[PDB]
């Protein structure tokens, strides 16, 4: 929507219009590219900490917010389930979700295509996830692959273990995915498991 | 009937819960000769898997019963599931050998197999006596190994029919063998090869791995429990 | 083997859950031609209860699947002739389990009580006969039900008390056949509301051993009216 | 003990000596005879009614509830079940009882073993009750029953009303548990539809 798109450049301008032309084909508006693009710049740290701390945002924050809730409307299937990783260093939203249960990070969930941080060093908690809702918004900034999902996205703790060096390994579904999902039919049942 | 109409009548046979049906489809699929695709193999294995399972369960009851006077029919009872099941089990393992083991070409499948193998003569060896008994053990754990060899060379380690093995054959190591050292050393090894490579996990099959890790986990916290101890207590 | 035991191994076969097993050792008792205890009675029911179950389960699967496929190929063709399978099997152990029944059961019953349970028996695998039956052959089938049944009523109406587990039993069975066979609403809730409140009206006659038995029976025909009823309401106000 | 006897006696108390024939050998002590005698004579009305109500006993009620508790804690589960029957007008405690729930009379439970109370008329309630904790008055002295403790849970296995008003019942001792009233599988060998 052009209200957005003019009152992002009206606050960000050069940093906000930088963003425009960065994808092949184009199913998300001038506005929503805008707002994903300055979330992935910088402010995803101020505006995800102002979410998370339940804090009253920035007119330039809402403005991003808003813009990212309209491109998160209709891209939930996205027919396909996507495998991405997330790091976290001195606590993670998900510490509060014991295992079976479903909970939400406050603010928007950046995690990385890229199994490189699942394999990263000195971390507190690592986390490979599986869900569809997410947006898949890297190449535009400001390096070279990463799937971003939704403010307050419910998430089912698979699995959970403390490893032989205190660090959380944690396993993360979409809430919405089901209870069948991540199972190959029949093979649970074809595997004769002794249980 | 043709190879097609068996795996029909298979499908019916198991929505039925006519596994004895079902087996006897998948069996004669099988002796057709050829790579069987997954969804064949698990057909195949979730009808055997019901068949044998029916028996050892009577086993295990009748078993139970001869705990606890002319129980001379009970011996004669325990004898004829005995009978029924060693069948089953040298049914299956022919297959394997003949056929299944041989014409598998991926490792995944050769894995399976193999898993099975060593699974079925598990199942013998738990009713089997003497020196017959210490040859199907024997059997099991050389079947079993022979998997977990090929598996931990060409699986990743969450990969759900390796995990499989694993919680199998460690079961196999505190059961059949009497050895927990063993059992744990597999089970906690399997599962912390797992969570250190979470990013293997296949977005088709990441549900069945954790639900496997977590039958290892949950088998380990109960048989470390099982081997406690001492001293300045 | 000794009928001792044949009862020893159908009581093992039933723990072993091998039905196959502990009906072959029931048959071979009543086959013994002396009438049966009420545990030897007991032990017969449940075996071939379990037997015949099976295949009814199996038919009411596979006819389902059979009915519900877009598949107007091989899989429906499949399904018939799988159906058929199991609908043979159903029709051996039905006969099976009547001929033991006419040639041994019934004429050897002394008791009234046991008497109207082999009769209720007698219309129980018509009935299941009677769900897989076609045609002339259907309809006969159907009427030996109906008779058994009415049989069974007749001596349980004069001989038992209405809180007796057996008579109630046999009420919300043959009430459940006068439902799902004959398609008759009307005389199913008959029944079972004239059993039930014919029970409740004397409750004094309950029996000690079998009280939880008979409360039990006269909840399922509370709660098979209570259903039956509101699926055939045939009401509008607006005249 | 004697304590109560003789507390009975110097009380109520021409009116408790009267159901002491001597015996001499009965399960019950002379102090539980009386106060269970009482009870089954003109006291069990105003007792019961202060017990489910609240109001503290009267000196002479306070005896003879101890004396009918000490017998039950004598006499307790008596292996066998017992059928008994059991009237209401004007209310019952079991109507705030639904059904395969338990609960309990604040008072005693009287329960007569004569069947004609069950098909008795001008009724609110009729309950056919099966328990073992119960205690014959019959064979104490004069006259058909069988009393429960105060505060007896019972289960409701079944209730229905009518044609029209009053509700029949089959109450069973709560504690009796779960495999009571059932003959060894003849549920399963009836081949039930459900």
């Amino acid at each position: 929507d052009k209200a957005l798109a003019d009152g992002l450049v009206k606050r960000f301008g050069a940093d906000a219009e930088k963003y425009l032309g960065r994808q092949p084909g184009g199913i998300h508006s001038d506005a929503e590219v805008m707002a994903l693009g300055l979330y992935t710049g910088i402010h995803y740290a101020d505006l995800n900490r102002a979410l998370r701390q339940g804090q009253e945002l920035d007119a330039g924050q809402k403005l991003i917010d808003q813009g990212m809730s309209a491109a998160f409307e209709k891209s939930g299937q996205a027919e396909q389930v996507v495998k991405t990783f997330r790091g976290t260093r001195g606590g993670d939203a998900f510490n509060a979700v014991e295992e079976g249960k479903v909970g939400h990070d406050d603010g928007y969930l950046s995690t990385s295509l890229n199994p490189g941080v699942a394999r990263s060093f000195g971390q507190g908690t690592i986390s490979t996830v599986f869900g569809r809702s997410g947006i898949d918004v890297s190449g535009i900034s400001n390096y070279k692959k990463a799937i971003l999902y939704n403010k307050e996205t419910d998430m089912r703790v698979l699995l959970s273990a403390s490893d032989e060096q205190g660090v959380t390994r944690r396993v993360l579904e979409e809430a919405a995915l089901g209870e069948l999902s991540g199972h190959s039919q029949g093979l649970l049942d074809a595997l004769d498991l002794a249980s | 009937m043709d190879k097609s109409e068996l795996v029909q009548k298979a499908k019916l046979a198991e929505q039925a819960e006519r596994y004895d049906d079902m087996a006897a489809a998948m069996k004669a699929v099988t002796e057709q000769g050829h790579e069987l695709s997954n969804e064949e193999r698990n057909l195949l294995s979730v009808a055997y898997k019901n068949v044998v399972g029916a028996r050892r369960s009577s086993w295990r009851v009748i078993s139970s019963i001869e705990q606890k006077k002319k129980q001379q029919m009970g011996k004669e009872y325990r004898e004829k599931i005995e009978a029924e099941l060693q069948d089953i089990c040298n049914d299956v393992l022919e297959l394997l050998d003949k056929y299944l083991i041989p014409n598998a070409t991926q490792p995944e499948s050769k894995v399976f197999y193999l898993k099975m193998k060593g699974d079925y003569f598990r199942y013998l060896s738990e009713v089997a006596s003497g020196d017959n008994k210490q040859t199907t053990v024997s059997n099991s754990q050389q079947a079993y190994q022979e998997a977990f060899e090929i598996s931990k060379k060409e699986m990743q380690p969450t990969h759900p029919i390796r995990l499989g093995l694993a919680l199998n054959f460690s079961v196999f190591y505190y059961e059949i063998l009497n050895s927990p050292e063993k059992a744990c050393s597999l089970a906690k090894t399997a599962f912390d090869e797992a969570i250190a490579e979470l990013d293997t996990l296949n977005e088709e099959s990441y549900k069945d791995s954790t639900l496997i890790m977590q039958l290892l986990r949950d088998n380990l916290t109960l048989w470390t429990s099982e081997n406690q101890g001492d001293e300045g207590e």
